[PDB]
């Protein structure tokens, strides 16, 4: 939602019964951001855009992971943070989680008719996300360095409080 | 005309556009390169006259 | 809302050590005890007893010991010097495999120690996976910063104290500018 | 990707309303659009002028004899009397309520050739260049008989 | 030592800010400048005269399914829309801080002439003439979707 | 001045699959903190400001030979300078260019109090081998100089902190001092 993150990408969620088959987006997060995945989604009913509010229909998107399995993959169900409710500017923050897991994951979008069992069903998309020398090119530094600084903090702390 | 001229009128507040300009930028700059820290303390001794 | 990390590896804590706080964890590859060693793998253990000001902090860091590897556990003896603190001791487990993979599974989760041994094992255990280079420094960054900003507070003070006596210096002098003339 | 025969080529003269028919056994169809430009030097600089552009499409297909078609062409290049084409692409059908019609170009013009040929032991093929007479326009059209 | 393949070709129309696209399925690609001097002749020697340069480009292409810029250049061929055209060679990267985006000849001109053809059981072929109008700039040019 | 301050890397913080690219970039082996690499970060298309007050920015930076036996690694900070036109540069080290070949880098910035990140490009670097040689740095490296430049600044935080204490008690003379210094000079003129 700040300004730092990626927020680069303008998805057409259109409400067409004709034919939404899928989105290979041309998007990505190099699997280390995990503080700052933006989706900018828009909605548009044949070719204009949708006032959608609070009291009005809620929303919710659905991601899932390429390879999901009950043992290996991921799966979650979560809001949208409503943005603009006039031009359906819907701007939703990726969890810290996912970009952990490398990869392809396929999305799709979800509004609820706020008193009623009705609901609606956006078109699919994907958005990959690759791996970085961050998130890898070792698996003993890490624990090497956290315990160095746990050394010194616990070693700094008597000094610190016998000067104080 | 020159930009000193043209007035930018907010609330009970008169100033030009250039000057207002000026300030903007002049607050974007401070606010990224300007130095910052200790600011509770700051305040507590702003508190003087 | 489900999750399913895939790196199949977690570190778990046996409820079965409510005695002498023998911490007895275990280790889960691929639903699987993974053998250790000495130098495949590498290990470490943080604790922090409940909210003490500044004064009593049974602030403990130190390594693992293998009581079985071939099975997958590892023991760790708590000192005695440490269980006196009855209050409850938050604890954080650092494992990592080396294995060609950057996979350093934290554990943090906490207890009711009391002065005689481990007492109440309970409490919300959680796990992470620190799978990036930034939070090798949020992982213990929290104490880290805390500290930190107690040593600059401390800083502070003095930087108060002094500018006590620096506004004297600058009375003087402005005196001693305006007698002159 | 589209292999020609799914190219269908319709013809009909403007009055006769109810008419309607289509080319058959087309061997090579070719469209073309000509861009009549010839800038005129200028001391300070040079312009392009903007021509017509006689667009014209050629094409060749057999006789055979459950039709006589291929003799109104060749009766309306001398009567010159005036014909519509269409130019519709299978395949590729309406968005919204036009399904059943597929996209195609419609253009009303003159046929302003046509030229058949034989050879001993061989079916006679008849060519033909049709003048569009102006702006081609976009659409949708639905076929005959299903086919 | 260049495969004529990696030899890449974009078009957009001017109005379109935002709008961009490439050419597909080229089988041959041919840029051609044409320099006019016709000497007259003249007693104590002769001089060269030096005229314009109607620089064009040929290119054909094959028109499938997924697509419909073809059609658009139908269009602008008739209604004579100006268009403009990059000739990026790939495998040639800026040299400082222009990396990301390799060689190429910008120009602006209109679509001079488009013919397709077809030819039962085989796809069907269009082929398109571009003028320049006037000096063709070089520099560097980003493609779109890293392909 | 003399140094290799010419080249320039523009990294695109859009999430648009921005794919690794072979910069061009071919230091030597016998080249010692004259090799500098100029990064220029642009938002979407303009460049993105940037501050070390606000948020705090390292460069990754790796080997393609990284093996456990041998390779190279490393992740330090950089040295922002024009940093409203977005415009930073980076001293390659001494040690890593003993390790010779192709190279991948990243850059990835920390917004402080959050520390969510963000991450750029993954882009690629080369580095070349000259006749000044003959040791070898088979032995592979990996610091973290981020963690480890923080550890030694808290404790030389601490140990100025301690002077300074040291010093509040010579404050007073201070005070005295100037004092009788302006009360001479008075008397002087």
């Amino acid at each position: 939602v700040d300004n730092f993150s990626k927020d680069d990408n303008l998805i057409e969620l259109q409400t067409t019964s004709q034919y939404n088959p899928v989105i290979d987006t041309n998007i990505s997060f190099y699997e280390s951001d995990r503080g700052t995945g933006v989706l900018n989604f828009a909605v548009t009913k044949n070719n204009r855009p949708l006032s959608i509010s609070s009291e009005h229909v809620k929303t919710f998107i659905v991601l899932k992971t390429d390879d999901y399995n009950v043992d290996r993959g991921a799966y979650i169900s979560d809001e949208l943070t409503i943005v603009d409710a006039i031009n359906g500017r819907l701007q939703y923050v990726i969890p810290n989680e996912f970009l952990k897991h490398s990869g392809k994951v396929h999305a799709q979008a979800f509004f609820t008719q706020n008193g009623s069992d009705n609901v609606v069903v956006e078109r699919q998309f994907s958005f990959n996300i690759e791996n970085d020398l961050v998130s890898g090119f070792d698996g003993i530094t890490k624990l090497v360095y956290i315990k160095s600084i746990q050394d010194t903090i616990e070693a700094v702390g008597k000094d610190f409080n016998q000067l104080k | 005309h020159n930009g000193e001229q043209i007035k930018y009128e907010h609330l009970n507040v008169t100033s030009s556009v250039s000057d207002f300009l000026t300030y903007l930028n002049g607050r974007f700059s401070n606010m990224v390169l300007g130095h910052n820290g200790d600011g509770i303390n700051e305040v507590k001794d702003a508190r003087v006259d | 809302s489900q999750y399913n990390p895939v790196i199949d590896t977690n570190i778990s804590f046996y409820e079965s050590d409510r005695g002498t706080g023998v911490l007895n964890f275990a280790v889960t590859k691929n639903n699987r005890p993974l053998s250790i060693s000495s130098e495949h793998v590498k290990t470490f253990i943080v604790l922090k007893t409940d909210d003490y000001n500044v004064d009593r902090g049974a602030y403990i860091s130190d390594e693992l010991t293998i009581v079985d590897a071939i099975n997958g556990r590892l023991q760790y003896v708590i000192p005695n010097e440490f269980l006196k603190h009855s209050g409850k001791v938050h604890a954080q487990a650092f494992f990592t495999q080396n294995g060609s993979d950057n996979v350093v599974v934290e554990r943090q989760f906490s207890f009711n120690i009391e002065n005689d041994l481990v007492s109440g094992f309970d409490g919300i255990t959680k796990l992470v996976y620190i799978k990036s280079i930034q939070d090798t420094i949020e992982a213990v960054g929290k104490d880290f910063n805390q500290l930190k900003q107690n040593m600059a507070d401390t800083q502070t003070l003095i930087a108060k104290v002094n500018d006590s006596a620096t506004k004297g210096i600058q009375q003087i002098e402005i005196k001693q500018n305006e007698a002159i003339q | 990707m589209k292999n020609s025969n799914d190219r269908i080529i319709l013809f009909r003269k403007a009055g006769e309303k109810v008419d309607a028919t289509k080319m058959l056994f087309l061997t090579e169809y070719g469209l073309s659009h000509e861009a009549d430009t010839d800038t005129e030097d200028t001391m300070d600089g040079s312009y392009n002028t903007g021509g017509s552009v006689e667009s014209t499409m050629s094409g060749t297909a057999k006789m055979f004899y459950g039709d006589d078609f291929a003799d109104e062409i060749e009766d309306a290049v001398v009567d010159r009397v005036l014909y519509e084409a269409w130019e519709v692409e299978s395949r590729i059908p309406g968005k919204n309520g036009d399904s059943a019609k597929f996209k195609a170009k419609y253009f009303q013009g003159f046929h302003n050739k046509f030229e058949l040929k034989a050879e001993a032991n061989g079916i006679d093929e008849y060519e033909y260049e049709y003048g569009v007479n102006g702006r081609f326009q976009r659409g949708f059209a639905t076929l005959p008989e299903a086919v």
